[PDB]
């Protein structure tokens, strides 16, 4: 079991207009779409943490965002208590196979069970949790980063990988182990998305951010 | 149209004509399977409403005709759908959760609803889309000395989101002193077990309750009844029936770059403009079948019957068939009137500097600029 | 869809109205272009001799070379105006095409 | 300069584009989608929310109409006045101030 | 203790915006209409009084 | 003899007044106030009363503002000819009888 | 009333086009006082001597 | 939702509440002790950018 | 007609860019690039 958790380094970093997903299943072009939604806001103020672990907040849902090329980061907890008493998910890639179960691992009766494709194969790895009616969405995009410190300029739209079904309280996650990730959390949001011809989330607008985007929206 | 007998000189805006469909076309996803309706109604013992079970109905093919013969219920309460419906449309998945209750607990299974059991044991969303069934079992769950093995939550610290569940029993802290898992004059058991005995009051009954939940579209469709399909037409006006999404118009393959866990495509009016086949992964669009506007031009009554057809906006190439003579004009294209080359003032206008007459040519209407 | 026609036709004479509103609109357009423009009762047509005691009037009499004999100025001003198609020209025919 | 004319195209392009935009609301409704409330219920109940949408759309093509009349009456009295101009100004030599 | 309708109005989300011109920019343009019909006549109209 | 201008101040009072007293009717519903019907009611029983109010308080907004565009109108004419007698009375003489 | 805001939200674009009117008529009363009113260039003024 | 002041309002004893033109209330009596409290809507207004 | 936020007074007066209420105006000016509200 042992500790081994080489203690916890925060800084804070600006999320430069990150963490946008696409609504829905249906598909747009060339229009204007304003949807409501838990989104991360426009320019807030995301977590970056460093081990070269306590409990952290599931404030509505989750934004993470890992930077790594080494290829160390692996996998997801979620819950409330990590013991055998309460529910909690147990997300843990073999790079093969995502494991996800509800009861208990020890972390050195039950509900459901799943497995899957692997996620994974200079890169951004951006990931969207949320938890809504008993229901758990995923939202993932990669990106071939440059310019390596900090979050890129730009758009990437998180297109939906799985929608699991696991109907559960979540309260706390923790991080499956150089390492370094960024956190932050949803608020709810109205936005306004532009799809292009070929039907790609390519710009958004924040209603809520000031005064010029109020009246944008 | 003009509610009369008579019809004086010019021209008059009847009613629009349209292209009828051909065939109907059904297309429904290659699913054998049978849905295990059965065993989620005949069991030998349901659960708790404090504990209540959740199984996963997918990819089969659901009958909900056959679940009258399973259970004696007088009703099959729907919400957002009606039970005759059911067999057609389709979801992709459907939830089924069974638990016993009372008798004066069965209008608290609504959405919108609160009390004791829909805000400490089992709440449904307020845009439930799904059936509750009830039904009495007084004589499979009650014993003469008392049915214990039934029970319900009383306390809680606050209240439950929809579809949620609490399986964890400690002690409630009902005051400023700490309990520390003794159950003394401020603490007391979460769990109280419900007293079924047969010699009760029809309300105070047990109730054994099933409710299933839909997903309406939103996912691949996995759950599709015994509608059988029929093979996939193009260009042509059809009736077509894409799960339980139907319509009326021309189907004809697209340029539409679908990323892959998109099934639909939506319009600015909010109607469907793209689909995605569920047997064979290709996309298809849909376009309204072939209409506009008729305009009768016409002398008076009194003058003659004769008549001039205009089909506003309209190709003569998309004319189906009315006179003889054919002119193309801006502002549609014109049947029964022929086209001189001399110039008139306007007697009846047209559009787009054309406009026509009634004379001598014996006597016929004529069409000029 | 023949249930709404069905129920449509329970509410009364509010379609027809509203038709004939717009048919009177559509009318009354074409009334106020002709009492505007048609003031003259013969096409009149300037001399070739194009002199007028040096006043020049070259860029507002029209210009035979295009196929519409509108002016330099009435050209420019059909220009600036970003006047859309409106769908004349066989719209039905237009939104045929697999675009 | 031309922003009268300009201003006219506009107005007659966004009332249509509000009028095309207005079919996706519920009006109280379960669904926007005609064929999808025929679909899901039974007789009575899509007759119910067939009526709804049917009194939202009414209400939305009146209030189409009653503007579109408003904006007649406008463009009826700017044709009146240019009409006027084209008899006193170009027809003749106007003695009144400003005119 | 007399109630004000115009109260009344405001919070119940009628409210009254204020004219662009006010009446002293009225009142100077009526003294210049009036000065330069009184000392040019009507030349000020057609261009310099 | 100013009853002109009292009657444009008068008529926007009233126009107000109205407006504002027209937040008293129920339009069928119990109560024509909301937080009595979401106090009394559930969340089901109460959004149809909810619908009731939404709809006679959108219908009365529809008069006041139709009502508001008609006089626009005629006040935008009477600015029109307020207009053309500063042009054509003040600054200038003019020979038009009884103008 | 948030309640009555999210089934409000449901009518579509009236209270936008109610809007968009009286700006209409709210612009065009300036219009109408500029297009009297504000007809001369300068602002002449009298001499002393009366 | 607002703002609640003592008010001087003159409530008859029989009187518990006070209602406006527009159909809504305009002045409260504590059910606890005997005080006459006027109800004003909280500080709102228009933005323009 | 109320309160301004973000634009700065001047004692100077042009010709109205953008109207604002009783006499008040507002434009955008280089003497920085900032705007400005004037009568
Ligand atoms: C009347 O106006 C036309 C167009 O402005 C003049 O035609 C131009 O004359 C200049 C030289 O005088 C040429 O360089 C141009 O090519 C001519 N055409 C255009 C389209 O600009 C014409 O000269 C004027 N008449 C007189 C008598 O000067
Ligand atoms: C985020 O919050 C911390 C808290 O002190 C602050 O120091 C930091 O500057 C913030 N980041 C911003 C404003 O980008
Ligand atoms: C479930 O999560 C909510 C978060 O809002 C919390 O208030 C509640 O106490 C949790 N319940 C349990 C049993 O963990
Ligand atoms: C849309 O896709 C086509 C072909 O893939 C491409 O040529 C075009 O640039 C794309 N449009 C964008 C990215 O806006
Ligand atoms: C069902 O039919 C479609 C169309 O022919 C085919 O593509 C698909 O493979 C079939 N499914 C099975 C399980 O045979
Ligand atoms: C349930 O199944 C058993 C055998 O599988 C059958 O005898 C019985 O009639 C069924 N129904 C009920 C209500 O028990
Ligand atoms: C009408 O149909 C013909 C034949 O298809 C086509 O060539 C033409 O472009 C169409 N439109 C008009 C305005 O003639």
């Amino acid at each position: 079991q042992c500790v081994n958790l080489i203690t916890r380094t925060q800084s804070y970093t600006n999320s430069f207009t990150r963490g946008v997903y696409y609504p829905d299943k249906v598909f747009r072009s060339s229009v204007l779409h304003s949807t409501q939604d838990l989104f991360l806001p426009f320019f807030s103020n995301v977590t970056w943490f460093h081990a070269i672990n306590p409990a952290l907040p599931f404030n509505d849902g989750v934004y993470f965002a890992s930077t790594e090329k080494s290829n160390i980061i692996r996998g997801w907890i979620f819950g409330t208590t990590l013991d055998s008493k309460t529910q909690s998910l147990l997300i843990v890639n073999n790079a093969t196979n995502v494991v996800i179960k509800v009861c208990e691992f020890q972390f050195c009766n039950c509900t459901f069970e799943y497995v899957s494709q692997p996620f994974l194969m200079k890169n951004l790895r951006e990931f969207v949790f949320k938890n809504i009616d008993g229901y758990f969405k995923i939202y993932s995009k990669h990106t071939p980063i440059n310019l390596e410190r900090d979050l890129p300029q730009g758009f990437s739209a998180l297109e939906p990988l799985v929608d699991l079904p696991i109907g559960i309280n979540i309260t706390r996650f923790q991080t499956l182990l150089a390492a370094a990730y960024y956190v932050g959390y949803l608020q709810p949001r109205t936005f306004l998305l532009k799809y292009n011809e070929n039907g790609t989330i390519t710009d958004a607008v924040d209603c809520a951010l000031d005064p010029l985007s109020e009246t944008k929206c | 149209t003009l509610k009369s007998f008579t019809v004086e000189k010019g021209i008059y805006q009847t009613s629009n004509f349209r292209v009828q469909p051909t065939e109907s076309i059904v297309r429904f996803p290659n699913i054998t399977n049978l849905c295990p309706f059965h065993e989620v109604f005949n069991a030998t013992t349901f659960a708790s409403v404090y504990a209540w079970n959740r199984k996963r109905i997918s990819n089969c093919v659901a009958d909900y005709s056959v679940i009258y013969n399973f259970a004696p219920f007088f009703a099959f309460k729907c919400y957002g759908v009606s039970p005759t419906k059911l067999n057609d449309l389709c979801f992709t998945n459907v939830y089924a959760d069974s638990f016993v209750i009372r008798g004066n607990e069965v209008s608290q299974i609504a959405p919108g609803q609160t009390g004791n059991i829909a805000d400490y044991n089992y709440k449904l969303p307020d845009d439930f889309t799904g059936c509750v069934i009830a039904w009495n079992s007084n004589k499979l769950d009650s014993k003469p000395s008392g049915n214990y093995n039934y029970l319900y939550r009383l306390f809680r610290k606050s209240k439950l989101k929809p579809f949620e569940r609490d399986i964890s029993t400690e002690i409630y802290q009902a005051g400023n002193r700490p309990c520390n898992g003794v159950a003394g004059p401020n603490c007391y058991s979460p769990l109280q077990s419900y007293g079924f005995r047969p010699t009760y009051g029809v309300g105070h009954q047990p109730y054994r309750v099933v409710v299933l939940s839909f997903e309406l579209l939103h996912a691949p469709a996995t759950v599709c009844g015994p509608k059988k399909s029929t093979n996939l037409v193009k260009n042509k006006c059809v009736n077509f029936n894409f799960n339980g999404l139907t319509g009326t118009g021309v189907l004809t393959e697209s340029n539409k770059k679908f990323l892959p866990f998109q099934q639909f495509g939506r319009d600015i009016a909010d109607t469907t403009d793209a689909v995605r086949d569920p047997q064979t992964l290709e996309i298809l669009d849909i376009t309204p079948c072939s209409f506009g506007g008729v305009s009768v031009i016409t002398p008076g009554t009194n003058t003659s019957n004769q008549v001039a057809v205009l089909y506003q906006g309209v190709n003569c190439t998309e004319v189906p068939v009315t006179g003889s003579n054919v002119f193309q004009t801006r502002a549609g294209c014109l049947i029964g009137a022929e086209y001189v080359n001399n110039s008139y003032e306007c007697d009846i206008p047209i559009g787009a500097g054309i406009c026509a007459s009634y004379q001598t040519q014996s006597q016929s209407i004529i069409a000029y600029t | 869809s023949t249930e709404c026609s069905n129920l449509l036709l329970q509410y009364g004479s509010f379609c027809t109205q509203l038709k004939r509103a717009l048919t009177g609109i559509a009318v009354e357009q074409d009334k106020n272009t002709q009492e505007v423009f048609a003031q003259v009762k013969q096409i009149y047509k300037t001399p070739p001799i194009k002199y007028f005691g040096g006043f020049n009037f070259s860029q507002i009499l029209p210009d035979p070379s295009k196929p519409s004999k509108r002016s330099f100025i009435e050209d420019l001003l059909f220009n600036k105006v970003t006047l859309a198609d409106a769908g004349f020209i066989k719209q039905y025919g237009d939104c045929l095409g697999d675009i | 300069a031309l922003g009268k004319l300009q201003d006219v195209v506009n107005h007659n392009a966004q009332a249509l584009n509000t009028l095309v935009k207005q079919l996706s609301s519920k009006f109280g409704a379960i669904s926007s989608v005609l064929n999808d409330i025929l679909s899901r219920l039974d007789k009575v109940e899509a007759e119910v929310q067939i009526d709804r949408l049917i009194t939202g759309r009414l209400q939305s093509l009146q209030t189409y109409v009653t503007q579109q009349l408003i904006r007649a009456a406008e463009i009826r009295a700017s044709a009146n006045l240019a009409a006027t101009k084209m008899s006193e100004c170009v027809l003749g030599q106007s003695k009144r101030v400003d005119f | 203790a007399a109630r004000d309708l115009i109260c009344a109005q405001k919070f119940n989300g009628l409210t009254v915006l204020p004219p662009l011109l006010t009446d002293e920019m009225i009142a100077q343009y009526t003294s210049a209409l009036l000065a330069g019909t009184i000392t040019s006549g009507w030349t000020f109209g057609a261009g310099a009084a």
